[PDB]
């Protein structure tokens, strides 16, 4: 696991030494290489795992997600090279060092053999995330948006790891590999709720879960690109991953303890797909979006069944990319308009054509098109909660129905009708931003051919 | 545990005779380097501190800093193996000494033993 | 434990309750102190020689020029806070505050 | 012109470097972890003539 | 969007918890600076340990 | 903590003044000297635990 | 004063604090403590106007009646048993009484009044000496009778001190109260793990005094001592701010920084005991010493605050003097928590 | 109120400059052309020639670790047995009944 | 090729997830019954540890005392 | 001290709603006049009448809020026959935050009082059920 981990570490002196006018070449160079690298990992067995050493593991639930951390750099580099021109070069070494300090500290919490090292450097993904999002940021909203985006997570966590120590104390030990052959029932005890409470809500207040899911839209829209894609993109789905490996201890609790959540979830997918209608900005509109998508995902891992798990992690890794490409192309609609608002702007289609194609692939993705990977996840959750009650298929319909609807409203606002007269800025888009559009669109339909990638452990 | 009324135990020892016995910490620990590491950062600092060029400002000081760091992080090192050593050693002896606190438990296999299955449906 | 501790120990919590009051007038604070130290004394001395533990008859003299230097530090100060303000009063003491 | 282009492309080295130290590092990390070699049940293997250990 | 997310569930966790972390920071650091409540407290403070704790 | 400098030296800074059967001038015995000097015997080695049990 | 006399009262101030830790009779820790306090009062004062004696004669007030009440305890010990030797304490009532003047000494709530206006009163040297130094002698005193601690006393007031801390640095603008609440709320941490593990105690106390070194040097540094006068750093030295940023955090116990290992390591001990509640409740009350770290970092380095028009001259001026360890403590308050299994050399 | 009605000395807001007026060609990386040039050279030759194909191409003829046509191999012979010797296929227990010592209730 | 050139066989991740394996359970076994111990040796005080300091009779004076009877 | 902890936990949680009541307002009387003494020492507000004015207000209403939640809680149990139960916990300690409310006369704070005193009845329930410990002792 080294073989990712040095290269990335040795990717911050080769920033700060590098030239003034030579830092993005270099860096997105490396960390197109150091991307390529992580394609090994793929390569995965049906049995156990990748067990590299006492310290790192990998997995086919892992490797999507370390393929994805790895492939995010270059395009937030790419992202953030325009609205960083008039910055001090060591303001932008610092920035750089940011994004490589937090691509480190993810890449080594999904290996994690050991829970409070996964705790640790969970955690120590925040402060990067914060710097970002309190230092480049343009609005005067950013300092309250961090403040709500940190101690959310930290309310959440506190508790867990408390647990952890709990667990080690009782149990004896705290690899993951231990944890699984040595697992034993949980009886129905209110210690034992209150354990479970413990080890569930950090994990559920990051995913966002509805109504703990506020701290989203704040943090999505006073960050800067860079911040908004890492977000969106990996930072979500850590929720989700410390779910699907710790949910293996709080058996037969999870089968009545699931219900307060799995209503939450069903009903908050309607809510927040339903607000995506009546919204004035585009990043808020992603990420109501966001919340909606994560909310199944939440349903799908608590089911707990193996369409369930294969369904949750395709839907994260199409979502990662997809919200990726939407939080990018609302940059640059800002990057030419300073408003961030969706009625400003509209028929850019009949001035810029090829950004409008971006805007019609990136909204039909979202859109769950098939054979796309959003609805390979969508049809197995889908499939898998009905097999867990028939009823869910209405929500699940509606779900559906709302979310081609904001989808296409979106798509229909900003690229169709009649140009408005007085802005007069909007100069012919540059092939950074369609590159960046490329990169992000065409790993979705490789993958399409290839499936069993990003079905996880349990394909 | 507290080891500090432990009997035969010199007062102001930093590296008892008895901890000569286990094997030294090799020159390419990890966390020597670690330690010459945090001392690098220290000189870094320094350096961009006093309004230098943090680089390339005093290679001996540098030097010096990186160097005392990996000295007494190898001495902290061969206290804290002692320590743990003498953890086990008194585990240990306290389990053959008190046979009827730790009884063998009796091997039992899978095949004998009646869990609950609990369906996930 | 006769009666006569009982009492001692009764007038060092009277002595501490009435440093703690502080109607006004920090030299009577000063004056509880110098209280609660000689009853102190007083009680170490009794505790001492009824037990004819010989080589603790040093210690009240250490407490008493203890005390004393404390008291003369005391005194310094509350001079120095007088000439501050002009008089020795509690509740000129508030410039600083929580 | 070498002695020149190297003090501005000199930076480009470090990435490759740390790849094959981690490669490197992780083979002695390995190095460590052979207490069950050709000691499994399942590839309980008798060694070939010319051959000291399965694997490496 | 208005009524559920943007008033009840900011009134539920953030806004509540911030309004009783302020009220009672202010109570904490309301304090004259006046050495006679402060030993007042203390006095009783003591006595409160010697006859609820043993 | 407690660095236990006299014991390191040999100084014997203070440990004469704390009991009463530790040589008091002019070989003046204490009023309870021989139930302090059984219950220090008593308790030599063992341990504050075990002492106080 | 002369620099010979501020020396001597330096030396008498550390030899106190020794001969409290060396020695192994209560009157000799009794006159370690007088001694300490003998010499302290002028460190305080060094620096004469109104502030610095107000300061200094609640300082002496306090500390006078701790140790009037220390002399006490160890009377009744005396009485109770004769024995001078710092051991168990062999009585219920003295124990409570010794217990609540260690509290006085160290600052403990509800005995935690005097410290913020001790701190805003005197200087960030006397205030650095004083929230550093001063914890040695009765943390030192509390571990070696640890074994005979009621364990509800020790953690009501742990709890009320974190809670206390907590709650006033949120109404801060000084920086010196805003430290002393700190001071106030690690302490709090540091004897919620004494009835279980001193271990766990030294160690929190050496990451504390490294942080709050490096906080003061820091502050001493860039001379204010409000929170606008720190935010007029940025327009001259950046680089320490962005150090005070960083330490800032740490101080947070912001993971993967050096403040994470006290409260983790006091958490999984506390836990072993089968104790619970009282590390989540910790947890959730250090959030509020967070949230004005994070406060304070805001108006400091993460944003730009407006300057004054004669900063121009002070671009043309270097810092004569240049403090030494500045760098070494920066670097052990930030970057150690890979070191952690080394506090099994009982630091 | 001889007030200048001005908070502070501070900057105008300055305007949007745009790449292509002072370079054409401007490709939306650097405002230095040949930094610009490199820049959208190394970024289109090491994604999409480097790493979206070749790395797509070793996705594809990745080994197969999961060992799928190897347990259709198994399925195959087992099934080609139990049809030649009359077993019924599959069997209902998944550990022979003989190994598993049950615990007598006698209630 | 590539599994030639850039994998190995199943026998080296298999083995040594056995040694992995046997490494943690040992841990965890040590980790249980050094708790146990630590019980037990403060419950009881009769181990090396937890041991807390008493009078040394080496300070106890043993002549006449002026007084027959001590 | 104790003494009022031992009399009102003798009581058995069904039976005797009248002496549980009674032991739920001492507890309370004493917890308001603590909380009065401190309020008188840290904050003298004019004088001495109304000091113990204040004093006999805050005695009363945290007398009263004792009073309410034990006789609602042994009222539930009673009548539900399902003693053990931390719901009944939950109804009258909420009981008495609705009693707090109507004291101070807002309807917010009565609100917020039935949340945080129905959740802290039902936990203090559920540890008494479990064997939770605050004050843990030292075990190792
Ligand atoms: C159907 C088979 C096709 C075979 C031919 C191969 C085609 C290769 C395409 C590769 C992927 C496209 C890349 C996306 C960006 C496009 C680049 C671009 O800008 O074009 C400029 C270029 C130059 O035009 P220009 O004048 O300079 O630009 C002016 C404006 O851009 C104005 O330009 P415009 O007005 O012409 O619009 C641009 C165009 C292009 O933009 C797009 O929207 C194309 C992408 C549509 C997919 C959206 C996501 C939904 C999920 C699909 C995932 C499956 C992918 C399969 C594997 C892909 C491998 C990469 O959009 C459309 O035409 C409308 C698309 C709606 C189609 C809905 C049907 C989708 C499902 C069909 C099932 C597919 C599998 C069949 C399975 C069963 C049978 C075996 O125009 C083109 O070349 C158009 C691309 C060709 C059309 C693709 C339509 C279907 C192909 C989908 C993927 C291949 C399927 C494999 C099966 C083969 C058998
Ligand atoms: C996970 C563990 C692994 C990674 C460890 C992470 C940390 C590593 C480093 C730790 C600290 C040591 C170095 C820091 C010294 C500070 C000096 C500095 O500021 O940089 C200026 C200096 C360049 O500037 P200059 O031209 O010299 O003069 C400009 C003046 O210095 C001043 O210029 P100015 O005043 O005009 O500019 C003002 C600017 C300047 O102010 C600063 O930049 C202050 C520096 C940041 C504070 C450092 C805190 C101490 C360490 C904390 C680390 C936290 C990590 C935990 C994760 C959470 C992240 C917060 O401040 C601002 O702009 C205000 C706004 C601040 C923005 C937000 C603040 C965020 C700071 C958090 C940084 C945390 C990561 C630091 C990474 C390294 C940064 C240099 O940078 C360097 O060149 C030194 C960097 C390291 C040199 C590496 C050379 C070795 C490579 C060759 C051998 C190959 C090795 C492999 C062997 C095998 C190969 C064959
Ligand atoms: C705010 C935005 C969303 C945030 C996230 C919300 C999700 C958290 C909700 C927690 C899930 C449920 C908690 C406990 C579920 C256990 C089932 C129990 O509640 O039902 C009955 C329990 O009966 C009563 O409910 C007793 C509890 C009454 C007190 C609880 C307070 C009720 C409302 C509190 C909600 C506050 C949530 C937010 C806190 C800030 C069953 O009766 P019983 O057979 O006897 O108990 C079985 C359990 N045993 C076996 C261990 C004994
Ligand atoms: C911030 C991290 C801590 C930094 C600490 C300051 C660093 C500079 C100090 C330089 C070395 C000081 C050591 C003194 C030399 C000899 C010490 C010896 O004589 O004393 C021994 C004591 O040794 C010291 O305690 C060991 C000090 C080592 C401190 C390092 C531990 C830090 C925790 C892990 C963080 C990693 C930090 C690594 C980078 C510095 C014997 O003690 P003993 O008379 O029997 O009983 C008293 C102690 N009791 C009561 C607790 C039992
Ligand atoms: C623009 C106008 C048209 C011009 C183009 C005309 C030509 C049309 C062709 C385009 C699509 C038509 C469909 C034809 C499909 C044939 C290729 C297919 O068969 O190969 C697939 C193989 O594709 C790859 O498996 C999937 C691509 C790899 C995706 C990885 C992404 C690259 C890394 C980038 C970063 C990752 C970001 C996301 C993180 C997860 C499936 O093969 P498979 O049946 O299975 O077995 C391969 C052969 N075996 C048996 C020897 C093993
Ligand atoms: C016709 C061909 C069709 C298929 C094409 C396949 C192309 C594959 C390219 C993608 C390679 C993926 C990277 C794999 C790296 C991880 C594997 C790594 O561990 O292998 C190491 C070797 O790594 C390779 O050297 C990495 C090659 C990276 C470069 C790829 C070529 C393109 C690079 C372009 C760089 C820029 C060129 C300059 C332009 C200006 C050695 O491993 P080792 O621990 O021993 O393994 C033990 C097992 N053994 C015994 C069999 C060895
Ligand atoms: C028992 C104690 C529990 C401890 C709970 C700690 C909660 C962590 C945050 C504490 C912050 C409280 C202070 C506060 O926010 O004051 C209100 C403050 C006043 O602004 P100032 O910056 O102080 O002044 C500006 C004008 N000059 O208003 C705000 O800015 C609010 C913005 C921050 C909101 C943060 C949201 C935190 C709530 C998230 C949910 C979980 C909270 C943590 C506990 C949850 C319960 C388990
Ligand atoms: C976004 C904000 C969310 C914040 C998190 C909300 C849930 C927090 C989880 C509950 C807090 C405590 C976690 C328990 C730690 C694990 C330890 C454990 O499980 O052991 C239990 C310990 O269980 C407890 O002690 C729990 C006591 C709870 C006290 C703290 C209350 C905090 C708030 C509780 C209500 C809210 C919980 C859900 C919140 C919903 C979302 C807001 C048994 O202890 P023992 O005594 O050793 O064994 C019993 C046999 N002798």
């Amino acid at each position: 696991m080294l073989k990712i981990i040095i290269p990335t570490t040795m990717l911050l002196p080769m920033t700060w030494m590098s030239k003034h006018n030579m830092i993005w070449i270099n860096a997105t160079v490396h960390s197109l290489l150091i991307s390529l690298i992580s394609l090994s990992l793929l390569n995965q067995l049906g049995e156990n795992s990748l067990n590299f050493s006492l310290t790192f593991f990998s997995d086919s639930l892992s490797a999507p997600l370390l393929v994805l951390t790895t492939w995010l750099l270059p395009l937030m580099l790419m992202a953030s090279q325009s609205h960083l021109s008039k910055e001090t070069t060591t303001r932008k070494k610092l920035y750089i060092t940011m994004l490589i300090l937090l691509q480190l500290f993810l890449i080594m919490t999904f290996t994690a053999t050991e829970l409070i090292l996964f705790y640790i450097l969970f955690e120590a993904t925040l402060v990067p995330t914060l710097i970002i999002i309190t230092r480049w940021g343009n609005q005067t909203e950013r300092l309250n948006a961090g403040l709500y985006f940190l101690f959310y997570t930290l309310a959440g966590s506190l508790p867990l790891l408390v647990a952890l120590v709990y667990i080690q104390n009782t149990t004896g030990s705290l690899n993951f590999l231990i944890i699984h052959y040595w697992s034993h029932p949980l009886s129905n005890s209110w210690s034992n709720i209150f354990m479970w409470l413990a080890c569930i809500m950090a994990f559920m207040v990051k995913m966002p879960l509805y109504g703990l899911h506020l701290w989203l839209p704040k943090a999505h829209v006073e960050a800067p690109i860079a911040g908004s894609m890492v977000l969106a993109a990996v930072l979500l789905k850590l929720g989700g991953y410390g779910m699907m490996r710790i949910t293996t201890i709080l058996n037969p609790l999870t089968n009545y303890m699931a219900y307060p959540f799995l209503m939450l979830s069903m009903w908050g997918m309607i809510m927040t797909s339903s607000i995506c209608l009546r919204q004035t900005d585009l990043k808020s509109l992603i990420a109501y979006s966001s919340v909606s998508h994560m909310a199944l995902v939440i349903v799908a891992i608590m089911i707990q069944t193996p369409w369930s798990f294969m369904g949750a992690t395709a839907l994260m890794i199409a979502h990662g990319l997809t919200s990726s490409m939407l939080f990018c192309l609302a940059n640059t609609n800002y990057e030419r308009v300073h408003s961030r608002t969706m009625i400003l702007a509209r028929g850019l289609q009949t001035l810029l054509p090829l950004m409008a194609t971006w805007w019609l692939v990136a909204s039909l993705t979202n859109l769950a098109l098939p054979p796309s990977i959003n609805l390979i996840g969508e049809l197995f959750i889908i499939t898998a909660s009905f097999s867990w009650s028939n009823i869910t298929i209405i929500l699940m319909g509606m779900n559906m129905m709302i979310t081609a609807l904001y989808s296409l409203y979106m798509l229909i606002t900003t690229q169709r009708g009649k140009y408005t007269h007085h802005i007069n800025n909007i100069k012919p888009s540059f092939t950074r931003e369609n590159a960046l559009m490329a990169l992000h669109i065409l790993p979705l339909l490789l993958l399409t051919l290839n499936p069993k990638m990003i079905l996880g452990p349990l394909y | 545990t507290m080891m500090s009324g432990r009997p035969g135990r010199v007062p102001l020892q930093f590296l008892p005779n008895e901890a000569r016995s286990l094997p030294p910490p090799k020159l390419t620990d990890p966390r020597l380097v670690y330690m010459g590491f945090l001392g690098y950062c220290s000189g870094l600092i320094d350096n961009a501190i006093r309004r230098r060029p943090v680089v390339s400002a005093g290679l001996h000081r540098q030097l010096l800093y990186v160097t005392s760091f990996v000295f007494f992080g190898y001495y902290l090192l061969k206290r804290q193996d002692y320590m743990y050593a003498l953890r086990d050693h008194d585990m240990f002896a306290y389990v053959k000494s008190h046979p009827e606190d730790f009884p063998e438990k009796d091997k039992k296999t899978y095949g004998e033993i009646l869990e609950e299955f609990h369906p996930v449906r | 434990m006769p009666l006569v501790y009982m009492n001692i120990i009764m007038a060092f919590a009277i002595a501490l309750a009435g440093l703690l009051m502080y109607r006004s007038h920090l030299m009577s604070s000063l004056l509880c102190l110098e209280g609660m130290m000689l009853s102190l004394f007083i009680m170490s001395t009794l505790i001492i020689l009824n037990t004819h533990f010989t080589l603790a008859n040093m210690m009240p003299i250490i407490l008493l020029v203890f005390a004393a230097c404390e008291a003369a530090l005391g005194l310094s100060l509350l001079v120095m806070v007088s000439n501050t303000y002009g008089t020795d009063y509690v509740q000129n003491l508030n410039l600083l505050q929580c | 012109n070498v002695l020149q282009i190297v003090r501005d492309h000199w930076v480009h080295i470090l990435v490759p470097v740390g790849f094959v130290f981690g490669c490197y590092l992780d083979r002695r990390s390995d190095e460590k972890l052979t207490a069950f070699r050709n000691k499994s049940l399942l590839f309980k293997r008798e060694l070939r003539p010319n051959e000291e250990v399965t694997w490496k | 969007s208005s009524l559920l997310d943007l008033i009840w569930l900011e009134t539920i966790l953030p806004k509540t918890t911030s309004f009783i972390q302020m009220k009672m920071s202010i109570m904490v650091s309301n304090q004259k600076g006046l050495i006679k409540l402060y030993f007042l407290s203390f006095l009783i403070t003591i006595m409160i340990s010697m006859t609820l704790f043993n | 903590p407690f660095f236990d400098v006299q014991k390191r030296l040999g100084l014997d800074l203070d440990r004469w003044m704390t009991i009463q059967s530790a040589e008091q001038p002019h070989k003046i015995p204490g009023r309870c000297h021989a139930f302090e000097k059984e219950w220090i015997e008593c308790a030599h080695g063992i341990g504050g635990i075990r002492a106080e049990k | 004063m002369n620099p010979i006399i501020y020396t001597t009262l330096i030396m008498t101030v550390m030899s106190g604090t020794m001969l409290v830790m060396i020695s192994s009779h209560w009157l000799l820790i009794w006159i370690g403590f007088e001694m300490n306090l003998l010499a302290m009062i002028p460190v305080l004062m060094k620096n004469f106007n109104p502030r610095a004696t107000e300061a200094a004669t609640k300082y002496f007030l306090t500390q006078a009646t701790a140790s009037m009440m220390l002399m006490m305890a160890i009377i009744i010990n005396l009485l109770y048993s004769g024995q001078w030797t710092i051991t168990k304490m062999f009585n219920p009532v003295a124990m409570t009484m010794m217990t609540m003047a260690l509290a006085m000494k160290l600052g403990l709530s509800p005995f935690h009044f005097w410290v913020p206006e001790v701190t805003q009163g005197i200087s960030l040297q006397a205030g650095l000496l004083l929230l550093t130094w001063q914890k040695l002698a009765p943390l030192s005193v509390l571990c070696q009778i640890s074994q005979s601690i009621n364990p509800n006393l020790m953690l009501t007031m742990a709890m009320l001190s974190i809670l206390i801390g907590g709650w006033g640095g949120l109404n801060q603008t000084q920086l010196r109260k805003i430290m002393a609440y700190s001071s106030i709320a690690h302490m709090g941490w540091m004897t919620a793990v004494l009835p279980y593990n001193t271990t766990m105690t030294i160690l929190n106390l050496l990451i504390y005094i490294t942080m709050t070194l490096a906080m003061f040097m820091l502050l001493i540094h860039s001379s204010a001592t409000t929170t606008l006068s720190l935010s007029h750093t940025w327009n001259k030295m950046p680089v320490i701010t962005s150090l005070m940023m960083v330490t800032l955090l740490s101080m947070g116990g912001l993971p993967p920084l050096s403040g994470f290992m006290p409260k983790w390591m006091i958490i999984q001990e506390m836990t072993k005991n089968e104790s619970i509640i009282m590390p989540t409740l910790m947890a959730m009350t250090a959030l509020l010493n967070l949230y004005f770290y994070m406060r304070l970092a805001y108006s400091s380095s993460l944003t730009m605050f407006p300057s004054t028009n004669n900063m121009k001259m002070k671009w043309q001026f270097e810092h004569t003097k240049q403090m030494k360890l500045l760098p070494t403590m920066i670097v052990l308050s930030t970057l150690v928590l890979p070191m952690t299994p080394a506090l099994s050399s009982l630091n | 109120p001889p007030e200048p009605t001005i908070r502070l000395q501070e900057d105008p807001d300055p305007e949007d400059e745009n790449l292509y007026e002072k370079n054409p060609d401007s490709h939306g990386y650097d405002k230095d052309p040949i930094v610009d040039l490199w820049n959208m050279r190394v970024v289109f030759f090491f994604g999409f020639s480097i790493v979206l194909v070749l790395g797509s191409t070793f996705v594809a003829y990745l080994p197969d670790y999961r060992m799928q046509e190897w347990a259709r191999r198994e399925a195959e012979r087992l099934v080609k047995y139990r049809e030649a010797n009359g077993l019924p296929l599959m069997e209902s227990n998944c550990f022979d009944p003989n190994k598993i010592q049950l615990p007598e209730d006698e209630d | 090729w590539i599994a030639r050139t850039f994998y190995d066989g199943p026998e080296k991740n298999y083995e040594k997830t056995m040694a992995i394996l046997q490494i943690e359970a040992e841990k965890a076994e040590l980790r249980l019954k050094e708790l146990e111990v630590r019980r037990l040796m403060r419950a009881r005080g009769d181990g090396p540890w937890y041991q807390y300091p008493t009078i040394d009779k080496a300070l106890i004076d043993h002549s006449p005392k002026t007084t027959p009877d001590n | 001290a104790k003494t009022l902890l031992h009399k009102y936990s003798d009581i058995p949680e069904g039976t005797e709603c009248h002496r549980k009541a009674y032991a739920s307002t001492s507890i309370g009387g004493a917890t308001g006049l603590i909380v009065s003494a401190y309020s008188i020492a840290l904050k003298p507000p004019a004088s001495f009448l109304e000091g113990v004015a204040r004093t006999g207000r805050y005695t009363f209403t945290s007398a009263a809020i004792g009073a309410i939640f034990g006789l609602t809680s042994c009222i539930s149990a009673q009548v539900r026959e399902k003693p053990d139960d931390p719901l009944n916990y939950f109804i009258g300690g909420c009981a008495g935050g609705l009693t707090l409310g109507a004291r101070t006369r807002s309807y917010g704070i009565g609100a917020a009082a039935c949340a945080y005193m129905g959740l802290t009845a039902a936990l203090v329930k559920m540890g008494q059920l479990e064997g939770w410990q605050v004050f843990a002792e030292p075990k190792v």
